[PDB]
RNA sequence: GCUAAUCCCCCAUGUGGACCCGCCCCUUGGGGUGUGUCCAAAGGGCUUUGCCCGCUUCCGGAUGGGCCCGCGUCCCAUCAGCUAGUUGGUGGGGUAAUGGCCCACCAAGGCGACGACGGGUAGCCGGUCUGAGAGGAUGGCCGGCCACAGGGGCACUGAGACACGGGCCCCACUCCUACGGGAGGCAGCAGUUAGGAAUCUUCCGCAAUGGGCGCAAGCCUGACGGAGCGACGCCGCUUGGAGGAAGAAGCCCUUCGGGGUGUAAACUCCUGAACCCGGGACGAAACCCCCGACGAGGGGACUGACGGUACCGGGGUAAUAGCGCCGGCCAACUCCGUGCCAGCAGCCGCGGUAAUACGGAGGGCGCGAGCGUUACCCGGAUUCACUGGGCGUAAAGGGCGUGUAGGCGGCCUGGGGCGUCCCAUGUGAAAGACCACGGCUCAACCGUGGGGGAGCGUGGGAUACGCUCAGGCUAGACGG
RNA sequence: CCGAGGGUAGGGCCCGUGACUGGGGCGAAGUCGUAACAAGGUAGCUGUACCGGAAGGUGCGGCUGGAU
C-alpha cells in the first residue's frame, strides 16, 4: 500500500459513489487531520475512531443531498470530486502566492503546513504555503 | 604607408637591449651567491648576495622587473643562501 | 579615469542626455557606473535638466572628472557652489 | 488612403441607412429610399442565410466604413482597446469618436465626415489654438475645437455653422456657435450614442 | 562566502588527497518530482587523516591541485562503508553496460 | 509514461521534414531548363501538363511545374523556381516563375497577372 | 664622426617601501615590530624668495581587470568505455597571483549509463517572436560578456597586448621592378569583384556628444552627428469635398417588359497635395576672456555639418491606383469561350458541348501605395500531453521468470531541520516590456516617473508532510 | 630543450562518385493467372522449413481475428 492518503480519499469516492452510511479506512493521525477538516467543511458528517477486528480505524460518515424527483433518484453527493494533487511519485509543494482556488471558492484545497493541516483560506489567512495534499468539492 | 607605430617599435628595440641586459646580469649574480654559498664561503656569498638584491631592486624601478616580482626573486635568493649555509654556517656578515 | 558625461539617448533630432558617471574608456552610450540625471538641450519641457547633486558631489570627490559640458550642466544645478 | 470612392453603394450593401454625405442623405434622393437592396447585377435576388463569419464581417464593415477609416487604424485602434483596461466595446467606440475629422463633424463644422477630413487636413480646424492637419488626432477631454479664425470667413463653413445655432450636439460636447467654436467634454459611453452596429460582433470578427 | 559541501569519503588512494562524493537534491525543472545528482570533488587532505567512508565537510578553496578546489573542512560522521557501497556497486555493474 | 519515465526519457520534439529541399533554405532558386517536355497527370485527371527539368545553383536538379496557357521555355532556358508541388504530377514539388529571367509571362492574361508575370495592359 | 634633454647610469638622502630571520596578534600568503641588507627623483613655463604644469617614494580611494568556485547551458548511445602531464604528491621554474601552468623525480591514480570519450550543430545573455499559460522558436539591429584580425606559431615593448590599420617567422595568394630585388592583408568607412533569390553613398561635418594629446589656444577623430539610395518594416498623408436624374452614353445581364454598373460620370459650387515668392530655427554655452583668487561667483564673446532644412507667413493648380479573390473551408455570381483539351489546385477536388472550380467579360467581395506569392518560426496541434494523451479489437504490454542499480514505500514517539513553508535582507545593469504623464501638429519614435518577479547569497523563524538519525509496534512481508 | 609546419609510414571516420547489380515507390491505357475479403469455391492467419512463372503451395507446431 504506497499512498496511504491516496488511499482513503479513494475508499470514500467508491463509498459515496454507491451511496453507504459509512466506510473504514485504516487510521492515522495524519488522516484524522484531514478528516478533521473534511467535517468541519461539511463534506462529511464526521468520523470515529472503531476497532476492526483488534487494529485501529477511522469510520468515516458520508453525506449526501436529498432524493431526486426523475427517471434516477439518487441524491446529489456532497463531495463530489475528491483528488490528491502531491503523490509518492511526484511531491507538490506550493508557496503561500501559490495556493490555488478550488472551484472559484466552492472547493476547497487540503495542504499540509509547517503550521498543520489547512484549507487554502485557512492557509493564505495564516500566511504560509506547504504540501498541496488534495482538492475536494 | 607609415606612421609613428614605426617610432614605437624603433623604442621597443632599445628599451628590448635594457632589460635583457639588467635580467641577465640578475641571474648571473643570483646563482652566483647561491653557488658561493653552497660551498659557503659566508663572507663571499652575502658579499655577493647583497649586489644582486641591488640589482634586483634596481630593476624595478623601471619596466624591466614588477615590484612583486623583486621581492618574489630577493625571496628565493636569501631563502636558497640562508639554507644553503645552514649546510655548515657561519654567517659572517649580513643581512639579517 | 572614471568621468562624469553625457550619454546620448533619446532620437534623431531628438537629443536627450543621460548625464552619468562611467569608466572614460567605454563606448559613449556603454554600460555606465550610475545616472546622476539628465538633460535635454532644447529645452522642450519645463524641466530640461536634473541633477542629483548629492551624488554628484561624491562621485567628484572621489576623483570623477566632469566633462566640460557638463561641468557647465554641473553648475548650473550648483554643486559648485560654496 | 481612404475608400474615396461610391458611397451609396456602402449603404445598400450594408442593409443600413449610414449617413456619409450629409444632405442628401435625408432627401428622398437618397439611394436607400429609392433602391434598399445591395450594388451590382444580384441585388434583386433572395438572399441565402448569411454565415456567422458573414454576419460579423459585415457588423465589423459598418462601424468601419461609419468613420471612412483604413482597415489598418481601424484594427490598431481595436488592439488598443483589448488591451487597454476596462469593457472593449465602449473603449474602442470612444477611441473612434475621439479622431479629430469625427468631432469636427459631430459639431457640425461639416455634414459629412469626408468633408470633416478635408477640414482638418486643409488646416481649417485648430485645437487648443493650434492649427492640426492630422485626421487622426486622438482629442482628449478639454479640448477647444475651433475653426481657424484665418479660415472663418468660408462659405462653406458659415452655412454648416448657420445649421448649429442651437441645433443638438452629443451630451459629450457643447458648441459655441457664432463663435465657431466647440469643446470635449468627455468620451462617450455605447449608451451615448445610438449606433446601428451591435459592437460585440466586431469583437467576436477579431477573436476568430 | 566560500561554499561548504557534505559527502563521503570514496577513495583515498591519493597522497594528501580524498576523493569526496557529494549529494544534492531539487525538484525537476518541468516534470516537478524531486531527483538526486551526485558529483565527486577532489579534497586536500595534509594530514593524510581521512579514511575510506568518513562523513565530512568540505570547503571551497583556492586551487591545491588541477581539480583540487577544497580542503576537507571537518569529519561529521565515521564508518558509512554502507554508502561507500553504493558507490562501488555502480561502477562495478557498468561492465555488464559495454559491448 | 510515469512521471520517473518522464525524468528519465523526456518528451521527443519532433521535426518537421522540409517539402522543398532543393531550396536549400532559400525563397527561390535559380536553375537551368535542361528537358522540357510534356508530362501526362495521375488518376482521375487526364492533361498535357508543361514541365521542366531544372538544374539549380543550390546543386539539385529537379522538375518544375510550368503554370499558365503557353510559355517560351526550351532547354538552356534560364529559370527562377519556387515552392510548390503539383499534387497530381507525382516528382514535381517546385514551380517556375513566370516573368523571370528567360520565363516570359502568359500572353494576354488578364485575370491574376502578378502570378503569371504579365505586365498591366493599355 | 660630433651633440641635448623630462633619454640612460652611478653616489648620496630613506619619509617610507621591498626581502631574509625571530617575536606578538591573527589564521591559507592579513596587520604589527626588532637587527641586517636593498631602492627614490626631471625638470619646464610664466607676471620670478611665489605660483602653475610636470618628476619621486609610500598608504589609501575610485575605476577597470586576472584567477578560482556552486548551479544552469543543444543533437546522436546505430559514439560505451576514455586517460601517461594522464590523477595525486615532493621540489623547482614561471606569473601580478593560485594551479600540471611548465619541468624533474615519487606514487598509481583520475573520469564514465546522474552519459565519460567520440561525432554533429551552435558564439552566450539582456532580450525577441509566438502562445490562455505552461511551453515552443530565436539571439541580426541596441546593451553586456566572450572569440577572432588571410592561414598558423611567437614573443617584444608596456600599467595593460602575445596587439585589426605594431614586430618576427612559416605557408597560401597577389602586386611592383630598372629583373638586381621589393611590397601587401577592408571580419574600420565608403567602394570593387565573386557567390547568391537578395542587401546601400568611393556623400557632409567635427557644429553637437565622446575619445587621444596639450597649461591653454588647439590638433586628430569614416567613433559620432548627419545627409544619400532601397515600400525592406512600422507610422502618418494625398489622389479631393458638397450638390448632382426614377437615373445620359458605353459596357454587362434580360422572360425583351426590364435590371445592373450608378451619384458613379457629366455638370455646379467649395476647399487647395504639389509647386511660386517672403521670413527662418531649436539643437550652443561651455572651453576661453575680464572682475573676483587660475577657486566660489559674476559678466564677455567665438562657434551649426544637417540647412536657407524643418517650421511660420503670402499666394496657389482637382491634382497617381493598384493588387488579390468570388466551388466548400471563406466575404463575393452571371454571360460567353472551351469541351478530361487548354488549364486550376492549400486540402477536398474542378474540366468528357447549359463549368458559380479553366480563359475573358460584366458584376461583386477584401485590402489600398500597396496587394499577392515563395521560404521559414510559433499558433491552431491535449498531434511528445508538466499544465494536458494514450496502449483488449484503432499505433501501443516486454514470450516468461529472476534479479543489479534506480524509483517508490506500513502504525506510534522523539532528535536533527536536508527537501518544503514564512519573514528580513543583498543581488536581479541600462535598453525593452506593462501603467501614468509629457515632447516632435498626431502617430511611429522619443523623454520622465512608477510597480513587480522568479533565481541565487545571507540572517532569523516553522516542523505537518517528505528525508535522516534513534526507540517502540504488528495490520504488509517472511518464518514455525 | 621545446617548437609552426614540412616529410615518411600506417591506421580511423565521413562525403561525393562507379561498370554492374538488388529490391522499393509511383505511373498505367498491357500479359499471365486469381492468393485474400462469402465456407472467397482447399476456412484464414501465423513462426519455421522445403519448394514453385507468379500471386502462392506443402510439412510441423500454434492462434480464432473461422462459416456451417
Ligand atoms: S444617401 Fe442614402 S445611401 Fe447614399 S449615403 Fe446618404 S444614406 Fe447612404
Ligand atoms: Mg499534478
Ligand atoms: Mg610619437
Ligand atoms: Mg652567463
Ligand atoms: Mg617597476
Ligand atoms: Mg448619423
Ligand atoms: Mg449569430
Ligand atoms: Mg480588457
Ligand atoms: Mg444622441
Ligand atoms: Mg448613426
Ligand atoms: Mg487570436
Ligand atoms: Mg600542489
Ligand atoms: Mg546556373
Ligand atoms: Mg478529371
Ligand atoms: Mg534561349
Ligand atoms: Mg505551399
Ligand atoms: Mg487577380
Ligand atoms: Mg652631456
Ligand atoms: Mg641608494
Ligand atoms: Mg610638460
Ligand atoms: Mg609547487
Ligand atoms: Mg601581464
Ligand atoms: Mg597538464
Ligand atoms: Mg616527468
Ligand atoms: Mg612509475
Ligand atoms: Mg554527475
Ligand atoms: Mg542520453
Ligand atoms: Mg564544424
Ligand atoms: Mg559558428
Ligand atoms: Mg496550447
Ligand atoms: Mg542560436
Ligand atoms: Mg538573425
Ligand atoms: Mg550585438
Ligand atoms: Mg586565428
Ligand atoms: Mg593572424
Ligand atoms: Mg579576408
Ligand atoms: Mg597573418
Ligand atoms: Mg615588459
Ligand atoms: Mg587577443
Ligand atoms: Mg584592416
Ligand atoms: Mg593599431
Ligand atoms: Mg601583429
Ligand atoms: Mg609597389
Ligand atoms: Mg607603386
Ligand atoms: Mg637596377
Ligand atoms: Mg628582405
Ligand atoms: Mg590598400
Ligand atoms: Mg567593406
Ligand atoms: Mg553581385
Ligand atoms: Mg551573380
Ligand atoms: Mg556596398
Ligand atoms: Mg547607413
Ligand atoms: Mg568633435
Ligand atoms: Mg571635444
Ligand atoms: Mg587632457
Ligand atoms: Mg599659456
Ligand atoms: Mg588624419
Ligand atoms: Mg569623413
Ligand atoms: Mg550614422
Ligand atoms: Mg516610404
Ligand atoms: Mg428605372
Ligand atoms: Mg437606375
Ligand atoms: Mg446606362
Ligand atoms: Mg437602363
Ligand atoms: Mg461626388
Ligand atoms: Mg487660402
Ligand atoms: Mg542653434
Ligand atoms: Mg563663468
Ligand atoms: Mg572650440
Ligand atoms: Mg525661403
Ligand atoms: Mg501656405
Ligand atoms: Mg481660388
Ligand atoms: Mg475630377
Ligand atoms: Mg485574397
Ligand atoms: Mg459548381
Ligand atoms: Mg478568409
Ligand atoms: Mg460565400
Ligand atoms: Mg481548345
Ligand atoms: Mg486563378
Ligand atoms: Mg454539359
Ligand atoms: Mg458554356
Ligand atoms: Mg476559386
Ligand atoms: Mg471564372
Ligand atoms: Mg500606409
Ligand atoms: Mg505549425
Ligand atoms: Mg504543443
Ligand atoms: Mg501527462
Ligand atoms: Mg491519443
Ligand atoms: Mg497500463
Ligand atoms: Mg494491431
Ligand atoms: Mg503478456
Ligand atoms: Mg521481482
Ligand atoms: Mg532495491
Ligand atoms: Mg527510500
Ligand atoms: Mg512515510
Ligand atoms: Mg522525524
Ligand atoms: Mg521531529
Ligand atoms: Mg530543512
Ligand atoms: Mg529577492
Ligand atoms: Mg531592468
Ligand atoms: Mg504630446
Ligand atoms: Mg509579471
Ligand atoms: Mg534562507
Ligand atoms: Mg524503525
Ligand atoms: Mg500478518
Ligand atoms: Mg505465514
Ligand atoms: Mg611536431
Ligand atoms: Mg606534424
Ligand atoms: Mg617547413
Ligand atoms: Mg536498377
Ligand atoms: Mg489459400
Ligand atoms: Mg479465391
Ligand atoms: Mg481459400
Ligand atoms: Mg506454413
Ligand atoms: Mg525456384
Ligand atoms: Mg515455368
Ligand atoms: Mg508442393
Ligand atoms: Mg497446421
Ligand atoms: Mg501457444
Amino acid at each position: 500500500l504506497t499512498d496511504p492518503i491516496a488511499d482513503m480519499l479513494t475508499r470514500i469516492r467508491n463509498a459515496t459513489r454507491v451511496y453507504k452510511e459509512s466506510t473504514d479506512v485504516p487510521a492515522s493521525r495524519f488522516k484524522e487531520e484531514i478528516l478533521r477538516i473534511l467535517a468541519r467543511e461539511g463534506f462529511i458528517k464526521g468520523y470515529e475512531r472503531v476497532d476492526v477486528d483488534g487494529k485501529p480505524y477511522l469510520r468515516v460518515y458520508l453525506k449526501y443531498g436529498p432524493r431526486r424527483q426523475g427517471p434516477d433518484p439518487r441524491p446529489e453527493q456532497v463531495i463530489h470530486h475528491i483528488r490528491r494533487i502531491s503523490k509518492p511519485g511526484r511531491r507538490v509543494y506550493v508557496g503561500v502566492k501559490e495556493i490555488p482556488r478550488v472551484r472559484r471558492g466552492l472547493g476547497i484545497a487540503i495542504l499540509s503546513t509547517s503550521k498543520g493541516v489547512l484549507t487554502d483560506r485557512e492557509a493564505r489567512k495564516l500566511g504560509v504555503g506547504g504540501e498541496l495534499i488534495c482538492e475536494v468539492w | 604607408r607609415n606612421l609613428s607605430a614605426l617610432k614605437r617599435h624603433r623604442q621597443s628595440l632599445k628599451r628590448r637591449l635594457r632589460n635583457k641586459a639588467k635580467k641577465s646580469a640578475i641571474k648571473t649574480l643570483s646563482k652566483k651567491a647561491i653557488q658561493l654559498a653552497q660551498e659557503g664561503k659566508a663572507e663571499e656569498a652575502l658579499k655577493i648576495m647583497r649586489k644582486a638584491e641591488s640589482l634586483i631592486d634596481k630593476a624595478a624601478k623601471g619596466s624591466t622587473l614588477h615590484k612583486n616580482a623583486a621581492a618574489r626573486r630577493k625571496s628565493r635568493l636569501m631563502r636558497k643562501v640562508r639554507q644553503l649555509l645552514e649546510a655548515a654556517g657561519a654567517p659572517l656578515i649580513g643581512g639579517g | 579615469m572614471v568621468k562624469i558625461r553625457l550619454a546620448r539617448f533619446g532620437s534623431k533630432h531628438n537629443p536627450h542626455y543621460r548625464i552619468v558617471v562611467t569608466d572614460a574608456r567605454r563606448k559613449r552610450d556603454g554600460k555606465y557606473i550610475e545616472k546622476i540625471g539628465y538633460y535635454d538641450p532644447r529645452k522642450t519641457t519645463p524641466d530640461w535638466l536634473k541633477v542629483d547633486v548629492e551624488r554628484a558631489r561624491y562621485w567628484l570627490s572621489v576623483g570623477a572628472q566632469p566633462t566640460d559640458t557638463a561641468r557647465r550642466l554641473l553648475r548650473q544645478a550648483g554643486v559648485f557652489r560654496q | 488612403g481612404r475608400y474615396i470612392g461610391p458611397v451609396c453603394r456602402l449603404c445598400r450593401r450594408e442593409g443600413v441607412k449610414l449617413y456619409l454625405k450629409g444632405e442628401r442623405c435625408y432627401s428622398p434622393k437618397c439611394a436607400m429610399e429609392r433602391r434598399p437592396y445591395p450594388p451590382g447585377q444580384h441585388g434583386q435576388k433572395r438572399a441565402r442565410r448569411p454565415s456567422d463569419y458573414a454576419v460579423r464581417l459585415r457588423e465589423k464593415q459598418k462601424l468601419r466604413r461609419i468613420y471612412g477609416i483604413s482597415e489598418r487604424q481601424f484594427r490598431n485602434l481595436f488592439e488598443e482597446a483589448s488591451k487597454k483596461k476596462g469593457v472593449t466595446g465602449s473603449v474602442f467606440l470612444g477611441l473612434l469618436e475621439s479622431r479629430l475629422d469625427n468631432v469636427v463633424y459631430r459639431l457640425g463644422f461639416a455634414v459629412s465626415r469626408r468633408q470633416a477630413r478635408q477640414l482638418v487636413r486643409h488646416g481649417h480646424i485648430t485645437v487648443n489654438g493650434r492649427r492640426v492637419d492630422l485626421p487622426s488626432y486622438r482629442v482628449r477631454p478639454g479640448d477647444e475645437i475651433a475653426v481657424a479664425e484665418k479660415s472663418r470667413n468660408l462659405e462653406l463653413i458659415r452655412q454648416n455653422l448657420e445649421a448649429m445655432k442651437g441645433r443638438k450636439v452629443g451630451p459629450w460636447l457643447s458648441l459655441d456657435v457664432e463663435g465657431m467654436k466647440g469643446k470635449f467634454l468627455r468620451l462617450p459611453d455605447r449608451e451615448d450614442l445610438a449606433l446601428p452596429v451591435n459592437e460585440q460582433l466586431v469583437i467576436e470578427f477579431y477573436s476568430r | 562566502p566560500k561554499k561548504v559541501l557534505t559527502g563521503v569519503v570514496v577513495s583515498d588512494k591519493m597522497q594528501k588527497t580524498v576523493t569526496v562524493l557529494v549529494e544534492r537534491q531539487f525538484p525537476h525543472p518541468l516534470y516537478g518530482k524531486v531527483i538526486k545528482r551526485s558529483k565527486k570533488y577532489l579534497a586536500h587532505d595534509p594530514e593524510e587523516k581521512y579514511k575510506l567512508g568518513d562523513v565530512v565537510e568540505i570547503i571551497e578553496s583556492r586551487p591545491i591541485s588541477k581539480r583540487k578546489r577544497f580542503r576537507v573542512l571537518r569529519l561529521v560522521e565515521s564508518g558509512r562503508m554502507d554508502l561507500v557501497e553504493k558507490y562501488l556497486i555502480r561502477r562495478q555493474n557498468y561492465e555488464s553496460l559495454s559491448k | 509514461p510515469t512521471i520517473n519515465q518522464l525524468v528519465r526519457k523526456g518528451r521527443e520534439k519532433v521535426r518537421k521534414k522540409s517539402k522543398v529541399p532543393a531550396l536549400k533554405g532559400a525563397p527561390f532558386r535559380r536553375g537551368v531548363c535542361t528537358v522540357v517536355r510534356t508530362v501526362t497527370p495521375k488518376k482521375p485527371n487526364s492533361a498535357l501538363r508543361k514541365v521542366a527539368k531544372v538544374r539549380l545553383t543550390s546543386g539539385y536538379e529537379v522538375t518544375a511545374y510550368i503554370p499558365g496557357e503557353g510559355h517560351n521555355l526550351q532547354e538552356h532556358s534560364v529559370v527562377l523556381i519556387r515552392g510548390g508541388r503539383v499534387k497530381d504530377l507525382p516528382g514535381v514539388r517546385y514551380h517556375i516563375v513566370r516573368g523571370v529571367y528567360d520565363a516570359a509571362g502568359v500572353k494576354d492574361r488578364k485575370k491574376s497577372r502578378s502570378k503569371y508575370g504579365t505586365k498591366k495592359p493599355k
